[PDB]
């Protein structure tokens, strides 16, 4: 039985955090670890810690904080990395089945704020490039404080924010994407459902 | 493959006493590998109910097991081991000899 | 006074013939305390000695569980070691382990051990040390390597300082009576007449245990080692050993010789002779 | 009191 | 260490499916779980080595093989909507290993009617003269849309090099209609560069979006094209200025 109570857990770029994982087991032998599973659904492996370890398991940039007695199993991601945000799941084998079968908690979604150094919130209309008059509306810019909610409208489609990262620049910047089959749908009224900065940029 | 051929002694639990109910061993040890074949004998006939110890082995990683049954001596019975092994062309057969 | 404790471990694949035979014991000095048997119906970690049988259900379940465990790891091995060797699926193998601790006297440890063994021959070795592996060939540094990467020597180091030492204890306690107590053996010496020239003096220890004991023959109360012939230590099958000694002596000579033994059962040191 | 840990493969 | 494939798969109700898992690290133990929403990850069935399978927690519905240490095939004889789940092969050296590898995973949908299988339409946006004028970026911005099952990969191609920097994708499809389970999906993904950068007509930005959806075998019953695994791409040049003449 493997307890992970945060379903997620947001952290500043940079900054470390820990994600909790508690486990139940009666044997005394046992084995902890760490699983990534990124966006693209992969199983990552990240680190494992055996009972009889007295040592704290480390990996990079994971260190598994193991309290036998405690009965927790803390992974900590030091200077978190954008491509830290995934799910994290934590898991046990023990002796009861001679270590046969994985015990995984319901996973944490870790979600990595970037530092955004200047916010300049703004919602611009992007064109297709192809012959076609659709459209498209991008909120961009702002600050990792802000919100996107989803529409209530079930004819106009909002992504969840992004965050994008130009590294030779060592820039980064969230977005969230919005359009519509529908007409009356334009940018200024795109994003009415999230409450979006009072100076967000809305060009003529 | 290492190959060591089975040491044997065949001998009572307790001293012989002829009409006394006693045990008759053979203890083959010193050997490999393991798969051994071990009957005891009442004047050349295999004993039915032998027991043997649990396969263990001595620090030089050779093995012994004891092979052993209840039986009662006789002036008259006759009792042996026949061991048989890889490093045995044929069964080797060592007679019970109170003396020893 | 000192005192071991040891498990065994034997893994013989049989192919064409079913899985792997494995089959480990638990030995307390001389006695044997628990078993497992592979082949037994319905494996479990077994009792062998009255003394373990006070443990309760969670040990006996945990032993077992540790038991197939180390079946299942062997299984593996041999699979391995096949590769490792470049032998073929259809040769049978042997994968031997023991490992225990010795305690002195004082119930600290005095020596620890954990040692592997392929076909009868040594495999990888965790040193006197209890903190490094000694491989005996290249297949072997294989292991070695994967065992240094998960600091295998470490875990196990802290094993057979604190849980065999301490639960060595606690069998010495709980055999007391039986673990502790030095049976002495009953001796005597048997003559057997070669011929009108020879004959054989055989000195006779019987019933003792712990199975270390020590026999000679003196001539004239000086040493008779090389000239004596010592059959193995042998175990009587209630748990306690046997063990002759021989010397060939000219007739008429015999009242020269005599047998010593030295045992940890008796208060001092035996000097016997042939009743002539 | 046997010993086991994870990962003892040969 | 663990190659899985396929990636994806859409199956129909009632065809059957090998997933296929080999290993390249002579391991004993290998494995297959489902991951299912409130179920963890549930064991299928292990193989302790080769010539040796045994049934996990959910066996039922599959069969697996051990020919050979180094693969374990998952197969499903007749699939059906309940097997509709994410399957990972897993690794290890033995029984009690602790290097547990995890295959990339396979993502099966078991669809009632292949006509619900739709490829992406692909579409670039351009950046907005505004975002150029006010930011000196340019975003472009990739919609995928109308696709189903929820198959894809899509990649930003500049100048004919996959790029990462500066991209930014959805990390779950959004659906276009979410209470229906056979609802098409879409997708966004956003490129920045300087506008500068885009600012040259010589400069070619790509999205392509891999669509994995029906094989060659699968019977198709529509008139409408054969919705088969395949690439689909939009793209856009840089808008040089009026002007002349790309800045320097």
């Amino acid at each position: 039985k493997i307890t992970q109570t945060q379903p997620g857990m947001f952290v500043q770029e940079k900054e470390a955090v820990t994600l909790d994982c508690t486990y139940d087991t009666s044997d005394q032998s046992y084995g902890l670890f760490w699983y990534k599973q990124p966006s693209s659904g992969e199983m990552i492996f990240l680190i494992y810690q055996g009972s009889y370890d007295e040592q704290n398991a480390t990996e990079g940039r994971y260190s598994l904080n193991f309290q036998k007695a405690r009965k927790s199993a803390n992974l900590v991601i030091s200077a978190s990395q954008l491509g830290d945000s995934a799910m994290y799941f934590c898991a046990m084998r023990d002796l009861r089945d001679n270590f046969n079968k994985f015990y995984f908690g319901s996973g944490t979604k870790l979600n990595v704020k970037p530092n955004i150094q200047n916010p300049d919130p703004a919602v611009y209309q992007l064109r297709d490039s192809k012959s076609s008059d659709k459209s498209v509306c991008l909120f961009t810019d702002f600050d990792s404080q802000t919100n996107v909610s989803q529409s209530k409208d079930s004819d106009v489609y909002i992504t969840d924010k992004c965050v994008l990262d130009m590294r030779s620049m060592d820039f980064k910047s969230n977005s969230a994407v919005a359009w519509s089959n529908k007409s009356d749908f334009a940018c200024a009224n795109a994003f009415n459902n999230s409450i979006i900065p009072e100076d967000t940029f809305f060009p003529s | 493959m290492i190959q060591r051929t089975p040491k044997i002694q065949v001998y009572s639990r307790h001293p012989a006493e002829n009409g006394k109910s006693n045990f008759l061993n053979c203890y083959v040890s010193g050997f490999h590998p393991s798969d051994i074949e071990v009957d005891l004998l009442k004047n050349g006939e295999r004993i039915e109910k032998v027991e043997h110890s649990d396969l263990s082995f001595s620090k030089d990683w050779s093995f012994y097991l004891l092979y052993y049954t209840e039986f009662t001596p006789t002036e008259k019975d006759e009792y042996a081991c026949r061991v048989n092994h890889v490093t045995l062309s044929q069964p080797k057969i060592v007679k019970w000899d109170r003396d020893m | 006074g000192s005192h071991s404790m040891r498990y065994f471990h034997t893994s013989v694949s049989r192919p064409g013939r079913g899985e792997p035979r494995f089959i480990t014991v638990g030995y307390v000095d001389d006695t044997l305390f628990v078993r497992f048997d592979s082949d037994a119906a319905s494996p479990r970690e077994e009792p062998r000695a009255p003394w373990i049988e006070q443990e309760g259900p969670e040990y006996w379940d945990r032993e077992t569980q540790i038991c197939k465990a180390k079946a299942q790891t062997d299984r593996e091995d041999l699979r391995t070691l096949l590769r490792y060797y470049n032998q073929s699926e259809a040769g049978s193998h042997t994968l031997q382990n023991m490992y225990g601790c010795d305690v002195g006297p004082d119930g600290r440890l005095l020596r620890g051990y954990h040692q592997d063994a392929y076909d009868g021959k040594d495999y990888i070795a965790l040193n006197e040390d209890l903190s490094s592996w000694t491989a005996a060939d290249t297949a072997a540094q294989i292991t070695q390597r994967k065992w240094e990467a998960a600091r295998v020597a470490e875990q196990l180091r802290a094993y057979l300082e604190g849980e065999c030492v301490e639960w060595l204890r606690r069998y010495l306690e709980n055999g007391k009576e039986t673990l502790q107590r030095a049976d002495p053996p009953k001796t005597h010496v048997t003559h057997h007449p070669i011929s009108d020239h020879e004959a054989t003096l055989r000195c006779w220890a019987l019933g003792f245990y712990p199975a270390e004991i020590t026999l000679t023959w003196q001539r004239d109360g000086e040493d008779q080692t090389q000239d004596t012939e010592l059959v193995e230590t042998r175990p009587a099958g209630d748990r306690t050993f046997q063990k002759w000694a021989a010397v060939v002596v000219p007739s008429g000579e015999e009242q020269r010789y005599t047998c010593h033994v030295q045992h940890e059962g008796l208060p001092k040191p035996l000097t016997l002779r042939w009743e002539p | 009191k046997r010993w086991i840990i994870l990962g003892l493969n040969k | 260490g663990v190659t899985q494939t396929p990636k994806f798969q859409v199956l129909k109700t009632g065809q059957s499916m090998t997933l296929q898992c080999a290993q390249d690290m002579n391991h004993e133990y290998m494995s297959w779980y489902r991951q299912d929403p409130g179920m963890g990850l549930r064991l299928i069935h292990y193989s302790v080595g080769a010539g040796i399978t045994d049934q996990g927690e959910v066996p039922n519905g599959y069969n697996v093989s051990r020919s050979t240490t180094e693969d374990f095939p998952l197969r499903l004889l007749s699939a059906a909507p309940s097997q509709t789940s994410v399957y990972f092969c897993a690794s290890r050296e033995g029984l009690g290993g602790t290097e547990a590898f995890f295959g990339q995973g396979t993502r099966l949908t078991v669809v009632e009617d292949l006509n619900k299988v739709f490829p992406p339409e692909v579409a670039v946006f351009e950046p907005s003269e505004a975002e150029i004028s006010h930011t000196q970026k340019a975003t472009l911005v990739c919609l995928a849309t109308g696709f189903y099952p929820d198959h894809v990969e899509l990649s930003w191609w500049v100048n004919g090099k996959e790029v990462h920097s500066g991209v930014c994708t959805d990390p779950q499809p959004l659906k276009e209609q979410p209470a229906l389970n056979d609802s098409r999906y879409a997708l966004s993904s956003r490129l920045r560069v300087s506008a500068t950068f885009w600012q040259d007509p010589r400069n070619h930005f790509r999205c392509q979006v891999q669509f994995y959806g029906l094989s060659e075998n699968d019977e198709w019953t529509q008139d409408r094209a054969k919705p088969v695994t395949q690439i689909v791409s939009a793209e856009a040049w840089g808008r040089a200025d009026a002007s002349g003449l790309v800045p320097r």
